[PDB]
């Protein structure tokens, strides 16, 4: 079996270099040659207890290219959890008797894993805990990284706005942090900053990172500036100053930019990125969601086809 | 006083001079403006008019002022000379500067511009919105 | 490619008698042969940001009909634009690199056109825009007028009801006015009057058109009779008086009626018609209803299926 | 040149047109002249406006001290010039000003907004008769 | 007349030292040998829009022991204000012809102030209007001072806690700058500091003052104690890191106080003096909230009654 096959996939953390380089070789084929029933006969669960646009309607888009049948919920307020007080526990107990694969997104950091500890020999793949993991999301985004700079090595990354609780930047910076020679700047307000556990991981690997109070000191030598969304439901109230974007990126800011250098952003954007950002060359958020598809055509690909696609 | 270079919009009717400077914002520009209210005409009586150095208005712009002024005169000059004449024709729609009086139209709470299509009704001027599709009067259609 | 191959299908005002016939003779076809996989590997977003029952059923039963997938929402609530800000602009932008069409009703006129400017090379369908447009109930009704009249031209035609917010009869007054010699009867309260825009419309195509102030005047002579519901939840308050049916059609109402009148609703009904009149032969809005399933297949067949079905 | 009213000069430029809205100074059946953007030796560039048979209001020239402090007024009679003044700052601006205290009772009541005015180095300082808060005429005339 | 006959009472800054005093006189006089009588045919409005325990407690108390009777209310809900959309300035106009002096707390700076514009001949004192003033807790303030201390100039005298929003200490800081020689000590986080106005003020009659980050800094050398509660009520929500007390006094931090040093406080505390403060003798928060009466029944004195002999 590929090394992915019936695979939970939960954390970054756990995972190589060499499983993340896999996804993206399968989505490259993929996309090139879809393979519309590979996953014929399958049934697989949504399963969404918090909000979501492009990570629910991409995952059941991409079951759809792949021929599986798809089940769930994108509100937890009419399941038994929602009205008649039944465990998440529970929940995965009874599911994972019914379906091929399990996708999950919840509120409380955690909660992938806990499944995982009911859900027998039932994948559950994390379409995000709390402020912890997004492990899918940073599939696609190094997909994106990798279509645009033709390499994940050697390169300068930013990151922008609420660190402490993008679950996105959790996932990605440990993922980047698997390559060699990366470099990475924390554009954050000093109570959104990147947690400790990160940078001394990245302290451990020797990686170059250092904190910048604007992004026009970056500008000029970063390769992927990847902006984030103020987390304001997942703030302490005492956090409260932090709601607003602390950095406006416009389309004047964009003089002194590397003309290779794309702007990311895992999206839904308030007003982090301008509008006027999106007619320029550099704006590559949008192209970044619809790679989605096929970082998530590839995921289920791998854990639930035995065999390597090619 | 006489421009060597730019456009001379002659002929506004009178109370209407200010409106085009403030509407369609001619005033936000670092080029020398002269203009003129309540000037004697003759042939209108009393009129106003806009000067504005090194500055020209496509057909399209100038077509815009036909809500307002449609019996203006839009002079083209270089080198101190009126090098082209020009008279306001009806557009077949005006964006940007009109704001949808319809309070349940999406272009109030999403980032696009208003656009309205302007067709002649009876003795008024009837403006559809390109994306609720209602329809009013221009007078009643404000700007913004 | 048909006329209809790739286009957006916003508003009635911007269809031809042409365009309409097609989407009809389509819908004939496909009703006496069914093409169960004309649509096999097309992924279609169904995107409801306000109710719907009829219209959101029906057109994904027709997308299943023909072999499609369906991914989307009936709820606003737990979408990224629901919780966390998201215009609806970035919406579409997203969702356009997901799926082949999109199906949309939204509470706020406009919406699907605007759709159209961020959505690509991906089709619009409106399902309902707040007060203004619904061409595919246009599509059904003109179908079920046509099988119980045998015709769209000459016909007397009652709308009755709340005629300024009836998106309904917006499209459909614009739809039968593309016909030769159709004349209309405007049953409404005055504050709920047919908007002057389509009474301007039909003065300029010589249309005759008059205002009653009952069904009774015109039972003798219509051959449809149709009934709306007063759209309560688009009303101003000032409008409040009206938010009972000002006209009951009953059984008893139906005794000078021409025995070829059918009653239509686009409903849901609330007591415009009363039960008693489900059983009498003129009462036609539950079939009408089901005409919506050959209706919309055929739109989608003419949208996403570039040959002519035959 | 005009023969009885006033010249404003002096005016920095971007003011000019806001002065004509502001003080309705359009809404006359009076003859008006106005320069945008004209040379000025000792400004680089600067706004003008000529009124005809037209005088400012004390109210009007009493505004134009925070919105134009180096304008100057000219009174003209009879082709020539017989008052000219920088106008003079008062002390208190009814009406016309909007307390940025959104929290201060002027916002929600029938009463005209009032500010005492003073201070040089930079700014001038408003302080508002309600709240009785004091702000730069800067945070204020960003109404 | 007495300078304070039917005067206004709205901010410390339109009073003197010599009004200050007057009241003090007047006060002490009061609390020796009571005058019953003294407002016989008088009647006062409380007007209460906002919460209130001590302040109209000790208003209406004062005014008993004068003699007066009360009218008002404690909660503007049930005025025709709260129901029926009615004006402060109308409310004001038609009081005013009622009532010989209105007492007025209201959540909005400056309401005061404005209604002295619409009650004609009738006295306005102001119990509070928004964060700005609270002059007659200044008057009740000094008189503490005065009692415990034998004087008002060359005080030693912190004030901790919220000062940007404690309208408490904007009248107190500017009644004892009034007197000579005092020094200032501001212990508050740096988002509540004490406001520019009243800083420049104290620059302008050279009066010493500085910014300390704790109380233990100044313990040794104070002769007056002034914390305040966190106006939480009138936070924006970007201050909401500062909603609980920084600055925490217990019993155990007196050891080094002046033997003659009084703790003050307005009140209601909430977490900022903990109860091991009470037993103490510095403790003297509720003898000051008992000297409201007197200062009170003061005011009220100077302002209805021409002269008094006491
Ligand atoms: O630069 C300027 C300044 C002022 N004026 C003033 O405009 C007024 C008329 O000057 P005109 O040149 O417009 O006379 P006219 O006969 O051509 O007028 P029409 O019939 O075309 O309407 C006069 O008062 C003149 O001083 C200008 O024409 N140009
Ligand atoms: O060099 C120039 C030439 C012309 N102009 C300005 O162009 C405007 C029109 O120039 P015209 O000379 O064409 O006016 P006109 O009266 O002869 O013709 P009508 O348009 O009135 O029918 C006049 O107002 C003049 O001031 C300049 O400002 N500078
Ligand atoms: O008869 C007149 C005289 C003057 N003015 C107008 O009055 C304005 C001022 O009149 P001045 O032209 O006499 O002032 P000045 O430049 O000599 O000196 P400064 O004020 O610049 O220090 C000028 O801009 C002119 O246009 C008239 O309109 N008519
Ligand atoms: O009516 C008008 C129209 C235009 N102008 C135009 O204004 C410009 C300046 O005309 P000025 O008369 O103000 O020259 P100035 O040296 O006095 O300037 P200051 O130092 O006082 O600031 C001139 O170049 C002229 O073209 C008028 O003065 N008056
Ligand atoms: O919410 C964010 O800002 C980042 C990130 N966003 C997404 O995954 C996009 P969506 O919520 O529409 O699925 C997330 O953590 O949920
Ligand atoms: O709501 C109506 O009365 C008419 C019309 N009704 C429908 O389309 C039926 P439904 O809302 O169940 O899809 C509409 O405009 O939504
Ligand atoms: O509320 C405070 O903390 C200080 C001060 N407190 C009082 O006046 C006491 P009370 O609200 O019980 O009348 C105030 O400004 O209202
Ligand atoms: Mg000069
Ligand atoms: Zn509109
Ligand atoms: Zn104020």
């Amino acid at each position: 079996a590929n090394p992915l096959y019936q695979k939970h996939i939960i954390s970054i953390n756990d995972l190589s270099r060499d499983d993340l380089n896999l996804v993206l070789a399968t989505a490259a084929k993929l996309k090139a040659n879809p393979q519309p029933e590979l996953l014929k006969h399958k049934v697989i669960a949504s399963c969404f207890f918090e909000a979501s646009t492009r990570t629910r309607l991409s995952f059941e888009t991409s079951m759809h290219r792949l021929g599986a049948s798809v089940v769930g919920f994108s509100d937890s307020a009419n399941t038994s959890l929602g009205k008649k007080g039944e465990t998440l526990a529970d929940t995965i107990s009874v599911i994972s008797t019914y379906v091929d694969a399990i996708v999950m997104r919840h509120p409380q950091e955690g909660a992938a894993r806990l499944a995982t500890e009911f859900s027998g020999n039932v994948p559950v793949l994390n379409a995000g805990d709390g402020s912890n993991q997004h492990p899918t999301q940073t599939l696609l985004d190094l997909f994106t990284i990798q279509e645009t700079q033709g390499r994940l090595d050697n390169l300068h990354v930013a990151m922008v706005g609420d660190l402490k609780y993008g679950r996105t930047v959790h996932s990605l910076t440990q993922a980047l942090a698997k390559f060699d020679g990366n470099r990475f700047y924390f554009i954050a307000p000093d109570a959104l900053a990147m947690p400790q556990y990160i940078l001394d991981m990245l302290d451990e690997k020797g990686i170059a990172w250092s904190l910048h109070s604007s992004i026009e000191e970056v500008m000029a030598e970063v390769d992927i500036l990847y902006m984030t969304r103020v987390q304001k439901e997942r703030l302490d109230p005492s956090e409260y100053a932090n709601v607003k974007a602390q950095f406006v990126l416009r389309a004047s800011d964009l003089h002194n930019a590397k003309a290779n250098m794309k702007v990311l952003h895992p999206l839904p954007r308030v007003d982090e990125i301008a509008t006027d950002v999106d007619k320029t060359p550099h704006a590559w958020y949008f192209q970044q969601a619809g790679n989605g598809i096929f970082a998530r055509q590839a995921l289920l690909a791998l854990v639930l086809n035995r065999d390597l696609v090619l | 006083e006489a421009i060597k270079r730019g456009t001379v919009i002659d002929h506004i009717p009178a109370q209407i001079g200010f409106k085009l400077l403030s509407l369609f914002k001619l005033t936000e520009t670092d080029q020398r403006i002269t203009i003129g209210l309540n000037l004697p005409s003759g042939e209108m009586g009393r009129k106003d008019l806009i000067k504005i150095e090194n500055t020209f208005l496509s057909e399209d712009q100038v077509d815009q002022l036909a809500l307002y002024a449609p019996q203006a005169t839009v002079n083209r000059i270089d080198n101190y000379e009126v090098v082209g004449k020009s008279r306001p024709s009806l557009p077949e729609r005006i964006d940007n500067v009109l704001v949808c009086p319809n309070s349940n139209c999406i272009s109030h709470a999403e980032p696009v511009s208003s656009s309205f299509a302007v067709r002649k009704r009876a003795n008024d001027i009837a403006l559809k919105c390109k994306y609720c599709e209602k329809e009013f009067s221009h007078n009643v259609v404000l700007a913004n």
